[PDB]
């Protein structure tokens, strides 16, 4: 899994 | 000679690819995949996705003359989908509905190649796949 698109 | 029926086969499956390949572009839900990723929002898509892919850069394959079968092309709409699986976490909201559009792009490229295709058509196309991959 990456950090996410939006944060 | 035979060479020369050969790529009629070939351009005629490229046109097709053309195709499919424009719906699933202007489909609204698909337009996060119509774009490479950037890096700017996303700041670590290459450290996590090894082969990057979107809509586009397939367009200029087919125009690259590297799509042999529809299934090839296929093998690029899976890494599309696959990609977004292995990128987004599935909890958030926002994460999700890539996810589900991910699937979906996926799922409705490979209807349409199951469904407007000719499986004599096919044949012929990995017949010449093998050979061009050859001699």
């Amino acid at each position: 899994c990456g950090r996410g698109k939006g944060g | 000679p035979l060479e020369d029926q050969e790529e009629n086969t070939l351009r005629e499956l490229r046109l097709f690819l053309r195709d499919v390949t424009k719906r699933l572009a202007t489909d609204k839900r698909f337009n996060i995949f119509s774009k490479p990723v950037d890096i700017e929002e996303v700041s670590d898509y290459l450290e996590v996705i090894k082969e990057p892919m979107d809509l586009s850069t397939v367009i200029t394959k087919i125009d690259k003359h590297n799509y042999l079968t529809a299934k090839d092309f296929l093998k690029d709409i899976d890494l599309i989908c696959s990609n977004a699986l292995e990128y987004n976490p599935d909890k958030d909201p926002g994460d999700k509905i890539i996810r589900h559009r991910a699937c979906t792009l996926k799922d409705t490229a490979h209807a349409i190649i199951a469904a407007e295709l000719d499986p004599e058509f096919n044949k012929l196309c990995e017949e010449i796949k093998e050979a061009r991959i050859k001699r």
